[PDB]
Order: C-alpha cells, then structure tokens, then sequence
C-alpha cells in the first residue's frame, strides 16, 4: 500500500512513464527526449545539468543535441540516462531508491552489455533492494491476446524479431537490427538538407522528427512509387517552420521508411525487416512455424507508418512457402500498455520471487540479468 | 485539468495548517514571490533557509522575487528533490506544473521526516502501528493495512481512534455509517472538527478522507497521535 | 458394471485406445505418437513433462523427437511409455490402477524382456490387482474368420510370422524381424534428404510419415520398376510442406517398402518378409503346412502398401513347392479390432482365470508372463 | 459431434446443483475465466483452492484469467487427474476437449469421494447396497446390480426407493410403466421433481435416467440416501 | 563466434572485419574437456581472457567464448540444431557397419579437415567415444598434425596413372545417363 510497491519505470525513446505498482496509470509521464548540450552548458539558475529531459529540453532543442539518451529503444548515453533516472525518483515520484524494488523495461533484443550496465547502475549507483528488467512487448501482452506468434518490435534504438511459443521468447531465434526510428529521423534530415534545406537550429533538429512522423509513408512498390512521385500533382506536401518558412516534401516521404526494407539506403549491409522476421521463423521448431506465420504482430513507434502492414504482408508472402496463411497483425494501439503491464506484474505476490536481489547481484555480479530475466 | 483545481485546494489547506505566518488564499498566485515557499521549507526542514538573503513582502522589486525563488529551488535540490529544467523565475512565472511538483515533494518529505522522528527514527509504519494498536485497547477489532486503505473513506476508523484517545469528544449519536457519499461526507467533516477540538492543527479537506488521500491521512493520524501521547 | 471391469489398453505405434471391458468402442483414442524433447524441456504451464502424447505432441513435433515410445510395435523408451500409461488412467479414463485388472496388448513376436518390463511396471509401479498381455492379431480374430493359418504382422517396431494351429500360435516356428513402419519412415527421409531435401523442423520429421503412408507403393518387379521410374512421365508425385514449399518423389515411393523384401537396402543382414513367412512354415508340423500356405494373412499398418499382397504372393509362390495352392489374405480392414477383441475377452467370466495376479507376480517375479500368456 | 452437445448439458446441470455461487448457462463459455472451475474444485475437494491467488469476475485483465485457469490445472494434476500438453490458457481458449475431460474427472472424483465417506470410508458399493436394501424393507423384490443397470431407464426402481423413503411424496396413479420412450421420459421428469421435493439438490436431466448415465445415477441415489438417513 | 562476440556489445560492422572473426576463431578457440568445469574455469579467470586487435586499432577481449565456440560441434543445441554432436555420429556409423570390422573402426578413428584443428579435440573426442563404446574397446583416436597439400597431390598421382582413364565419366556417358551417373561411378 503505496509505500511499498515497486516503481515501474518505462524507458522510451520519446517518453518515459513512471509510477507505482498496483496503479492504473503512470504518475509521471515526461519527455526523454533527453538532450545533452554537446557544448558544456548550464544556465546559472540550474546545477551543472547537462541532460535536460522532456519539455525543458524541447525549449532549448535548437541549442541542444537530443537522443530518443535512448535511441531506437537502446541507450546510447549512459550518464544522461543516469540523470533521467535520478530525476524520476528524486524529483518526479519523490521517492527513495533504497526502499523500493524497480521494474525497468527494456527493448526487445537489447544488447548484452546494456542489460548489465542498467543492472550495474541500479544496484551500485541507486542501491536498489531489487530489480527486474522486462522486454516492453511482453508487458503489453500481460496487460491485455495471443500466446504463440512472432513480434517485430521497432522502437527508437533497435528492432528485433522474437519468436514466442506459449508466452516464452525463443532466444536462439531472436534477431536484432540496429536500425529503428532515430536512424529514420536522421536519414530524412540528410535527404531534406541534400535538397538544399537548412535544419540549422537545435529545436529544428527535432523538427525532422515531426515531418517523419507526420508525412512518411511506406510504399508497396518502391519502384512504381518513385515514378508515382514523378507523376506528381498529389505527392508533395508542405511543412511550416517555427521560423514562418516552408518545406516541401515529395519522394522523401516514402524513401525514408524504405531504409527499413533496404538498409543499403542507409549504407548498411543489413537485411531489411522483412527478411529478419523470415530468418527467425526459420530458426524455430519445425512444428510452430505455421503458428509464427499466422501471428506476425508488429509493435513499437517505427511500425506506425501507413502501408507497413501491407508491405510487410506482400514481402513475407514472397519469401514464405507457397501455401502459408500469412496474417500480419497490426493493432491500431501498437499508448500506456507497456507501463500497466508492468504495474500488474510487479504487484502480484508472484513477482517477488522473480527479482534479482541486492544479495544476488553481489553473489554474481551484473551478468546475472541474463540468467534471471528469461 | 480538474486535478489541478483539487491539488490547488489540497496544498493550500496543508500549507495553512503548518503553523506558517502567511495565509494562502490561492497557492498558484500567493506562492509567486517565493516567501511562503521559504516558510514551508523552514518548517519542514528547520534552519534550512537563510533569511539574510531573502526579502519579506510586500515586494515591488522583481529582483527580490527571483532571489527568493532561487533559494527555494536550491534548498529543494539540496534535499534531493527532482527539479529539472527549472529555476526561481519558474515559480515567479507561476509554472503550475513545477509548483505542484515542488509542493508534493515537500508534503511527502515532511511526512517521512515525522515518521522518522518516531524511531528509537520515526517512520510512517510506526504511526500506522500506533493507530491500529490504540483502537484495539478499546475492544474494537477494526484495523487498517495502510493509510491508503479504501475502508478509510467511511470515517469509522478515525472516529473510533478519536474515541479511543478521548471518548468525551465523540458523540456517536452524531456519527453515521460510511456508506453513501453523503454519509461519508458528514463523518469526514465531523472528524476534521473533532480532531481540531483536541488540538490537531490539520488542514486536509473533508473530501481528503472520503477520497482517501494517503499523504493527508498519514498527517492527520500522526497529529492525533501527537496529542494522544501528551494526555 | 463399470466400476469393475478390466481396462483394455491397446498400445499402438501411432495410436493408443483405452476403455472398459464390456464396451463396444474405445473411450479414449489418442496420439502415441509419443514425443520426448531430446533437450530437457517443459513449458511453465506444465509439469516437468518430457513425453507429450497424441496431438499436444503434433503441435511441437518440429521441436520434439517422436516415437511411433512405441516403434514398429515395440517400446523403445520406457519412461515415456510410463508417462503414457499414467495419462491413460489418471487423465483419460480417470481411473485408479489398484482396483482394475488391465489387459495390455502387445506386438506379435514382442521381445522377452519387454514382456517382463511391462509386467514389472504394471505391478510394482501401478500396483495392478492383475494383468494379462495379449498379442494384438489374436484379439482381432476373437472379435470377428479363421483358426489355422499364419499371420504376417507388421507394425511400427516389429514384424513376426506366427504359424497358428487351431487358435494356438506355435512358439517354436514364430520368427521376429526388427524392421517395421519406423524403419521405413526413417529410410524414406534419408533417401529424400539425399536428394538435397530438408526436413529440418520437428513437426516436419513427422511429415515423412505422411509421404510414406500416402505415396509409397510396393513394386512387383523392383528391377523393371526402377526403369519404369526412368520412363517417368507418371511416377513423380508432389507433396506440399506446411512451409508452402514443394517435394517431388519418384523412385523413392516404391524403393521405401522394398526394404521389407530386401533389408540390405537398410544395411541389415536380415532375410526379407517373404522368406521369413516361408521359414516359419518350414518349422511347423508336416501335416499343417498345406494349411499355412492356403491361409497367409497379413495384418498391421506396414501391410497397407499397394502391391504388397501381389508381391507377397509372387514371392511365396517362387519358394513354395511347385504345387502348393498359395492364398495370401489381405482383408481391407487390416480400425478398432484389437481393442474390441480385448474388451470381449476381458469381460468373459472365463478370463478371470487367465490373468497373472499380484500374488503370482510375487510368487514368481516378472518371468511368469512367459508362462501364462501362452 | 452430437455427444458434445449432450455433455454440455450434463455437466452444466451437474455444476448448477453443487451449491456453487455462480450459475452456468453454457459450460464451454462460462468456464473460460477459470472462476467457476475453482468453485467446483473447492466443493469437491474442500480447502484445495487458494483464493488469495484468484480473481473474482467480472474480469477484464487477461492475466487474471490465465492465472485462475493455471491454478485449476495445478490442483487437477495434484488430484492425480490426467492432463497432458495443456495449461491454463487452454481453458481460456475454450478447449472443449480439455474442458469436458476435466469436468468428467471432477464428476467421477466427487462421486468416489462421496461413497468413500460412507466407510467405517464410503464407497459407491455402500450406496448401491443401501438403495437395494431400502427397497426390500417395503416388501418389494426389484433390485439393481449396479448404477449402470439397464432396467433403471424405466424409472420404476427410483420411484419405489423414493416411495420407500417417504410414501407420501409418490402418487402411484401418476406413475407409468417404463416401456415406451415417452413413458420413461414421464417417470424420469417425475422422479427429478419428487427428489427435489424431498430436499435432493440434484442437477441431472430426466434423460439422464432414461439413458442410464451411471455417474448421475450414483449421485441421485446418494442424495436420496443423504436425506433418508436424516428423517 | 561473431554472434556471441556481438552479444557482448561488439561491433563487426565492416565487411573485411566479418572475416576478422575467422582469425579469432582459428587463433584463440579451444575445445574444453569438461565444458562444465571449464565454464567455472572461465569464472576463475586470470588466464582465460585473451585479446585481439582490430585493423581499426581497437581491442577485443575473449574469454568463455573461446571454448564455447567449438562446443557447438559436440552439442549442436548451442546452435539451435536438433543434431547429435560429432562424438555420437562417429559412434552411430560404427554401429551400422559389419559386426567384424567395428573393432577395427574404434582402433582407427582419424580426424581430418580444418575444423579438427582445435586444441583439445583429440582428447575430447577420445573421452567421449570412450564413454559410449563397450567397456573394453581399445579406442585410438588419430590426429596427425598435418590434418597442407595432401588432397591436391593425391589427385595429381591418381589422375596421372593410366589406370585412371578407365575411371572417369566421359562426355558420352553423361549424355547417355544424365547427371545422376556421378553416383554410380564415383563409388
């Protein structure tokens, strides 16, 4: 009853939501973006604060470099993530870390050393009684309608294809792709600046994030779509700068998400997203594959593009044996699921035998996260 | 956005019961020159404020306003509170999101400190234990698992606790069942007045009991305890 | 009347049927296949269950190794057969083993130590008041039209040729061949994988079982049949993977059952099936042989191949004295006969003086099965 | 596939006569959130269910549904039932083959336990003995060899047994011969109502007597016995 | 190897360096005698981590990985494969042969090929065939240290003998039969 209850901290690329287990909604939802000065900053009406988080970083976006700390779901900057967490406990929930277990969430396919560094920080730096790290899509499921399937999760810092048999992820067939939402905001700004555009001031580096999310589209046939950019009329749309100025975007809108399917566009040797779902499926048990094609679920902010369900279907239908029923699932809410699934989970008496305790961390070190969190 | 109106009432009532020298009619407005917030800080954390660098109202000069609020922020960060991308001028500008956030943490900080002083090192749990134990001495079996306990809304527990402390201040013919929202509202208002009759300088609203505001519940109980241990 | 009645348990390579004596049909028919993980498994929504049976093992066939426990009629895996039986009593019939006698059936020519291990388990592990083990073909007969003859029984784990004079098997002339349906599913997959095919995922190890049963054929003249594979046109047929993919099978279809006639194909020194019928016949009484050639009956799933009656006839006609009338019998129902023959038998008051009792098992040990069950 | 419809009716009627707090309109649907099955388990095997880990309907959260069903499976396996390749989510998904299998074993388990309590250790046989013996006290010679006895379909035995227990509740002018399917149907429906008139809380269908469902026969008889031994 | 190394947050991102795992694999891998007591004789570290230098100037450090790589040969579950490992497959070919040559096949187990070059593979193959084999077999695993041009000079000898010209599949025969004939004539 309140003072004592785990704190669920959901660490998103754009947004963080933090609260208390047993609660219906997040008590603190805030901007992550996380913005570090990239020039020793600090106003003298603030501490030497070099990670601004949420909206106090929107209003210096122009003078700051913004990570979504977290980027494609993965943490790229560890002391500015440390800042965010300190602010979660000490300023947003007004809590003491050494009295509450924390459930932190993490990206599908989150790198090894990341899982260990967040075990590390949480225990040594915040002196946490206990902790657990759950993948975000799995708490979306517990909070809801399926048990066997493969999810394709695309956040800000990573993408993974995860085959799940009966609520259990199959770690050998999990595949990680380091190309997600940040890679696509970045590539949009370069193709827009290549057209002689100018995203020169901090806030406006975050203004490509809104064009990307507002005008991008996934093409069914990139090829016949590019000449259905040259038969223009209806493809260019405009975006307005804060500055008063105008942007016009045309072939760029669909050419941005296409780097997901063809990462050669980005200069990467990687297979695209359609091949990676297919190569996890081939790594699984011969007798669940038919289940994994019938239940391909997409989740994450980078799966929100118009056309991605159809184009994922079209493409898996080409690689798949000539008979598979292929059912791509793309639930329209693909906003608080990850946080209320963790709030449920960390409130069950079930869960207290599921944490990694201070004792265990000493016993093992940071490695233990790999053992206990699957 | 209706929660903003409720918090405005809540913290306003809390601040006015702390023994502060200033009176709050509207937290969002009356807190902008930084003085009141310094007072609350000095009460919740004795000797924390340096009055030699503060200016007492009325204040015309804006410099003096910004200076007061900056000390408020400084002491706040020193107490390990969470204040990011803000400064003194945010309070002066009436940043409601910051003002509510600072107030909550102040309320929670004071509550924990009070419990901690019960130790040997008081804690919220020691207060919870005292209340349940105090009621059991009167032969009653009703108890609570925490200050968030849903059953609290009826007001029956508080009235029993108050009756346990001093049976002469609780007239049971006047008490109702804690069923209908009206019945609860009635006990709540009765509870707040009886507690003050004992000496409890509390500022929660009757609806703070009906809706079970755990932070306000903790302080009322701790206040009842305070005066009970001096009888 | 129900509670008390023996339980008949028929233990098939593909299917198990279990019920109560005095009944018309099996109450529980289930998949045997029996599938053990061959990698310490168990979903955490099940006990440490490492034999899945029937259809809950079809849907993990790809991740599991499947025995038909029972294989060519013979039990290859004893703790996973123990699992099946526990599930028969405690989950399918919802019975208590220590209050019902059991009639278990067994393969023609079932190995010595097998008969004893199932006497063993049943008495010590399930504490059975009594038990009997009947050969399956003999309960097919009682439930029906002949009394003298020789049966050639080919299941999943064994083949036997049994000469029977007046309802009585002649144990000296019984011959056992350890090559039956599983040997043929296995050899099919190797000749199919030799053609660069891929049966890589669990369920699909069970997909050779359906090609085998669906497309195989027995050739009259293997030799002129192989060049009537090279004069192709009509011999290749196709099979479709769950995966959508295609299989094409040609000379393989008849080359699979041929290992029955020539076990050199399998790398075995054994005579084929046609010689073993002839060598049991030669071991019998001079005055019933003419009866045994006129009544050669085939029984068991591996006798279901198109062409096997004709090719058995052609071949016994070549070894047999130049005059014998040779009548191979291959009744088209060669589905529940073994179970209703046992249900009849274990309901007669006749039968209670025919069991091996708990008392006798103590008295003798497991060996007694050889004495009393013929 | 018509047997599925019959079993649906059978177990539905059985569950509704156990004294359960929930009512079943359709076993295949109403059993999917796991609650009802937990209730049946608590009745057939007292104190077997841990309600501290169960969630009472209505249930929106799927987690709570899967949790209830998993306890159902656990207790089922603990009772030595046969459940292979299944789990809680199988009940939630409406696996009819599993639901019918679990229900049968529950029905058979309860029946055996009831008989066992007659011992000293009741058994089905003790109930069979009581019924036959009870009828012989009225001068009648009709008996049964078991609760599967084909002659039961006529309904004559039950009516004689009921008459033996309390002759005032059986009007023989209303009873028919147990020959035609119509005549049997008529006695059966009469039997079910007279038994309830005595106090028997049974849920078998009239056709359960006409078709001689031994499990349902056992429970009806045992129920008649129950109230007869208290007259 | 590259997946367990990238799982440790390493980066083999540029083409040439996909071929740089080939040299770590061949340079630092080892076969463990007892994988199990070897893994906790990775946790009693000191001497197990070795380093590899990128072209990039950068450093790699490898520890439990070195022996965990060749272990997929013995346990292909590590790879997500249902297959038996290498030690069981030698034993299951031996069981398929003539009863009277088996004793010869256990006394002459020879390893050949680049993937047999791992330190510890002779000993671990011996230890493992010794566990499956009847309790008496003399088991002699042979692992000649040159296991560089043998395959080519054996073919140069063979295809020079006048013997060999009656051993080829000719253009004529290929027409006659098709591609299948390779199975007939090349054994």
């Amino acid at each position: 009853d309140d003072d004592i209850a785990a704190l669920v901290v959901d660490n998103g690329s754009g947004m963080c939501k933090a609260g208390f287990a047993g609660d219906d909604a997040p008590r603190a939802v805030f901007p992550s973006i996380v913005g570090r000065p990239r020039h020793q900053g600090v106003m003298v009406g603030m501490g030497q604060k070099d990670s601004y988080v949420g909206d106090e970083a929107q209003s210096k976006r122009g003078i700051l470099t913004l990570k979504y700390p977290i980027e494609h779901g993965i943490v790229t900057n560890w002391d500015d993530m440390e800042k965010i967490w300190h602010h979660t406990f000490y300023n947003e929930l007004r809590v003491a870390p050494e009295e509450h277990p924390v459930l932190l969430t993490e990206a599908p396919l989150n790198p090894k050393a990341n899982r260990e560094k967040m075990t590390q920080i949480m225990f040594e730096t915040f002196n946490t009684p206990a902790m657990y790290v759950a993948i975000q899509a799995v708490l979306s499921l517990y909070a809801s309608g399926r048990t066997t399937g493969i999810v394709m999760d695309s956040g800000d810092g990573v993408t993974h294809t995860v085959p799940i048999y009966e609520g259990y992820a199959l770690p050998h067939a999990i595949l990680r792709l380091d190309l997600a939402g940040r890679d696509l905001t970045d590539y949009l700004m370069k193709i827009l600046t290549e057209r002689g555009y100018s995203f020169t001031t901090t806030a406006e580096r975050e203004i490509v994030r809104d064009i990307k999310e507002k005008l991008c589209y996934v093409a069914l046939d990139f090829e016949q779509e590019m000449a259905t950019a040259a038969s223009s009329s209806s493809l260019e749309k405009s975006y307005e700068l804060p500055d008063g100025q105008v942007i016009t975007i045309g072939n760029e809108r669909f050419r941005c998400p296409e780097a997901l399917f063809q990462p050669s566009f980005l200069g990467m040797e990687s297979c695209g997203i359609h091949e990676t779902t297919f190569n996890s499926i081939m790594k699984c048990d011969v007798d669940i594959r038919k289940d994994l094609y019938a239940n391909t679920v997409l989740s994450g902010g980078t799966t929100m593009y118009p056309g991605i369900a159809d184009r994922m279907q079209k493409e898996i239908t080409a690689l798949a044996p000539s008979t598979m029923k292929i059912k791509i699932i793309a639930p329209p809410e693909r906003k608080y699921s990850v946080w209320i699934g963790g709030s449920i989970l960390a409130s069950l008496s079930t869960f207290q035998q599921m944490w990694i305790s201070k004792q265990e961390y000493d016993e093992s070190g940071p490695s233990i996260v790999h053992r206990k969190c699957f | 956005d209706v929660e903003t109106c409720r918090d405005e009432r809540c913290y306003r009532l809390w601040i006015n019961s702390l023994g502060i020298d200033s009176y709050v009619n509207n937290v969002f407005e009356d807190v902008r020159n930084g003085w009141i917030l310094l007072e609350v800080l000095d009460k919740v954390s004795p000797s924390s404020v340096n009055w030699k660098h503060a200016s007492k109202p009325p204040i015309k000069m804006p410099f003096r306003k910004v200076e007061n609020c900056n000390q408020v922020i400084k002491i706040g960060k020193q107490l390990k509170f969470s204040l990011v991308n803000v400064a003194g001028n945010d309070i002066v500008q009436g940043n409601k999101k910051l003002i509510l956030g600072l107030l909550w943490q102040l309320m929670r900080f004071h509550m924990l400190q009070l419990l901690k002083s019960l130790r040997s090192e008081m804690t919220d749990a020691d207060i919870l234990s005292w209340a349940n134990r105090k009621v059991r001495t009167m032969g009653r079996k009703l108890q609570i698992e925490s200050f968030k306990d849903k059953s609290l809304s009826s007001g029956l527990f508080f009235l029993n606790l108050l009756w346990a402390v001093e049976p002469r201040v609780v007239n049971w013919n006047l008490v109702t069942k804690g069923e209908t929202d009206d019945e609860k509202r009635l006990n709540a208002t009765y509870i707040v007045s009886v507690a003050r009759k004992l000496g409890c300088s509390v500022f929660l609203l009757p609806e703070d009991i009906v809706e079970v505001n755990q932070k306000m519940i903790l302080i009322l109980t701790a206040s009842i305890m305070y005066w009970s241990l001096q009888r």
